[PDB]
């Protein structure tokens, strides 16, 4: 049986994010001491990042960056610092070198996005105001802040290469938790249709199939059904907080009942 | 003093909705019939200060409402962050940050829980009497369970099963080491630990937990794990390996 | 006995074998497809 | 078999088939 219609259902938000606290801030920690923003319960646009001007790496890990408009996640950690120009390839995971294992260790198994930009005409004096750590008596652990002498002073300065000039780049994690969504970004929803094949988008559960009115007894926290087979059985309304029933289309075997061809040209089928 | 923790500190670990099902499940939960710790907060006072390890369960027997609150941090002084909750007559007072904390703390009833506070980040407002508590700190998030049930018991754990549910979540991303209570001075509670370990839940049809096996007890819960069943025949049956 | 193999069949549909995840919505709507041809070939030969 | 009921099944093959028991998409 093939679906008809589509159903989208999003929750309750109007407001939006502030990413511009911190791609349009002039103050930036120093890359061994970074600064760690949360970001939730906002729309997020992330369009205005694929289009930025003057935008040098933009890079997306286990994502893909046009397809990131469409999705909901449990929250965003935003996290900004002062890089130089060599020492950008340092923040990728399975990176070694001064900075990836004395800075900041970023895991193999990382899930979002890396963006950097060239900020020479902001930053530069020399300021070293911006120190990178340099001796550790073993390698950084994935998401640490730890704070000869340990920490050595940037050389930013005007008319030096490029390789060296300060570079503010901004590291998104992307996490997928059992909660419910808080970043949504923008996308229409509609009402709900009853005793149809349908497709499902009630964020971040989507799938196709046949509703109707649940008589499950949830519980106040409580969000989805699961059958003995661990799969998907009742859903929650993100804008009514109602219960509905999940039923899959129907479908089966099509056969076909003829007598010999010498005899006749006429069937029948099942 | 020491006494039996029997079957107490089950709470649901998702939330999906099932019923009539044996689901078997990891987490942090509290081990079957461990000694737990039996404290005199004030008796003479020895009120110190614990370590929370992996996490805590709180459980208590009051009726004046002598416990209003905890105390969550590594330094617990004006140095680092640490997480302050205060049960009021009319709300809860979530609030986390760096706070100087006094020798002696509780709630003047003034503020004798501690001599500065400087520096914030967050904040949040929102006999029988046994009252029972998890609290964890994973990924940052500081997730709280509770149930209140109608136990005529003060100076022990009462014998049967009840499962938690979620009270409260909280991304935080603080650092915890160590806890300590809250008292009110013009106390008696219990302290146990939370340990990774594998249960077999059972699931009522109305999705209500109403029976556990702890895999890792004993032979017979091993085998009762293996066969997914609450009831084993007669026969010989291989559980594992050794080596 | 049939039961069983029934049963077992069923829930060998939601390993992973090695990809980001087991669901194909999932990665369809995450991944680019040069990406995610290589993890559901993994999940094919699993099913398999 | 029994004339009596609907199933033209005997006494012993009504006790036998009492005591057998018991993912489209
Ligand atoms: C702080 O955050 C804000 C948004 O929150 C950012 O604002 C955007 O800034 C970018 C530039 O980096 C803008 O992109 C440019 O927009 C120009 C618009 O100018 C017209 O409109 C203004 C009215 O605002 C008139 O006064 C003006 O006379 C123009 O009529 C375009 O002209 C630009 O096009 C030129 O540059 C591009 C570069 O890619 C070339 O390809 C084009 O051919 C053309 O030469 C450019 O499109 C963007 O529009 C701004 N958005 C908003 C909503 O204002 C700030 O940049 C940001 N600041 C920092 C420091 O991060
Ligand atoms: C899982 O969920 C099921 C439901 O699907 C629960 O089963 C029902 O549980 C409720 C308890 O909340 C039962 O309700 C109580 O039933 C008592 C006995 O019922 C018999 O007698 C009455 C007498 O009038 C008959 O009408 C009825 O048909 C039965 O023959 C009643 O005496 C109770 O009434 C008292 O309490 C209510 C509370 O609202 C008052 O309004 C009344 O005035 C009166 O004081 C009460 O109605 C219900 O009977 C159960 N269903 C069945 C079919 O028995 C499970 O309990 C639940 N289990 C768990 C573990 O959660
Ligand atoms: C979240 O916002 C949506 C708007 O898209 C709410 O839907 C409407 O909300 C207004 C009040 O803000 C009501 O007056 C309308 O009657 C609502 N319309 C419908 C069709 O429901 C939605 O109710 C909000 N959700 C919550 C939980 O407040
Ligand atoms: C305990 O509750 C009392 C209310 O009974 C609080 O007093 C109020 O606190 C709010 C802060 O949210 C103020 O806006 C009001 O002006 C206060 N009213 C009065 C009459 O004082 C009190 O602050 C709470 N204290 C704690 C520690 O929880
Ligand atoms: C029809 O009959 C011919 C001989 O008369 C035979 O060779 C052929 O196989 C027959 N076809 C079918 C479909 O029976
Ligand atoms: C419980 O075990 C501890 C050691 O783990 C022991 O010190 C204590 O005396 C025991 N309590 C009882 C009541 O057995
Ligand atoms: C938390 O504080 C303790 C000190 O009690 C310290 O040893 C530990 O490294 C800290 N952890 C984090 C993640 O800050
Ligand atoms: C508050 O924190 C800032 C930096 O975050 C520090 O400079 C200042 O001394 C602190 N003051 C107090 C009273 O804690």
């Amino acid at each position: 049986v093939q679906p008809t219609e589509s159903i989208v259902r999003f929750p309750n938000i109007t407001n939006l994010c502030p990413f511009g606290e911190v791609f349009n801030a002039t103050r930036f920690a120093s890359v061994y001491a970074w600064n760690r923003k949360r970001i939730s319960n906002c729309v997020a646009d992330y369009s205005v990042l694929y289009n930025s001007a003057s935008f040098s790496t933009f890079k997306c890990y286990g994502v893909s960056p046009t397809k990131l408009n469409d999705l909901c996640f449990t929250n965003v950690y935003a996290d900004s610092f002062v890089i130089r120009g060599d020492e950008v390839r340092q923040i990728a995971p399975g990176q070694t070198g001064k900075i990836a294992d004395y800075n900041y260790k970023l895991p193999d198994d990382f899930t979002g996005c890396v963006i950097a930009w060239n900020s020479n005409n902001l930053d530069s004096k020399g300021n070293y105001n911006y120190l990178y750590r340099l001796f550790r008596k073993s390698n950084l652990k994935p998401f640490e802040r730890d704070i000869y002498f340990p920490l050595q002073s940037y050389g930013f300065q005007p008319t030096n290469g490029v390789g060296y000039q300060p570079y503010r780049v901004v590291v998104l994690s992307f996490e997928l938790l059992h909660a419910p969504a808080t970043v949504c970004g923008p996308k229409k929803s509609t009402n709900l249709v009853k005793n149809k094949c349908v497709n499902f988008n009630f964020n971040g559960l989507t799938g196709t199939g046949v509703l109707t009115e649940s008589n499950k007894k949830f519980l106040p926290f409580q969000q989805f059904g699961r059958d003995i087979a661990d799969t998907t059985d009742a859903v929650r309304d993100p804008q009514t907080l109602e219960i509905l029933d999940i039923t899959p289309c129907s479908f089966g075997g099509v056969s076909v009942i003829t007598p010999g061809t010498n005899t006749s040209n006429q069937v029948a089928v099942l | 003093a020491y006494t039996n923790s029997f079957t107490r500190g089950v709470y649901y670990p998702d939330k999906v909705f099932r019923s009539s099902v044996l689901h078997s499940t990891q987490d942090l939960f509290l081990p079957f019939f461990s000694n737990v710790t039996w404290f005199h907060a004030i008796h003479r006072f020895d009120n110190p200060v614990l370590p929370f390890n992996d996490g805590v369960y709180f459980a208590s027997t009051e009726k004046s409402n002598i416990i209003r609150g905890w105390i969550f941090g590594t330094t617990l002084d004006s140095k680092t962050q640490s997480l302050l909750i205060v049960n009021n007559a009319t709300n809860v007072v979530i609030k986390v940050c760096e706070f100087q904390f006094c020798n002696d703390p509780f709630l003047g009833v003034e503020f004798r829980v501690y001599s500065s506070a400087n520096n914030c980040t967050f904040e949040y407002v929102s006999f029988k009497n046994l009252r029972e508590f998890v609290f964890k700190n994973i990924d940052g998030y500081f997730k709280i369970y509770s149930k209140h049930t109608p136990i005529n018991l003060v100076r022990d754990l009462p014998q049967g099963f009840s499962a938690l549910e979620p009270l409260v979540d909280l991304p935080i991303g603080i650092n915890i080491t160590r806890f300590q209570t809250l008292l009110a001075l013009h106390a008696a509670y219990y302290v146990g630990y939370l340990q990774p370990r594998t249960f077999l839940l059972k699931y009522n049809e109305n999705g209500t937990i109403t029976d556990a096996v702890d895999c890792a007890l004993d032979p017979l819960s091993e085998t009762k794990c293996t066969l997914k069943s609450f009831t084993v025949e007669k026969g010989i049956y291989q559980t594992s390996n050794f080596r | 006995q049939n039961a069983q193999a029934l049963n077992t069949l069923v829930k060998q549909l939601s390993s992973n074998f090695g990809a980001i995840s087991s669901v194909l919505n999932d990665i369809l709507s995450r991944l680019d497809p040069p990406e995610a041809e290589v993890q559901i070939d993994r999940l094919i030969n699993g099913r398999l | 078999p029994d004339p009596s009921k609907p199933s033209k099944r005997s006494a012993i093959e009504d006790l036998l088939f009492n005591k057998v028991t018991l993912q489209k998409f």
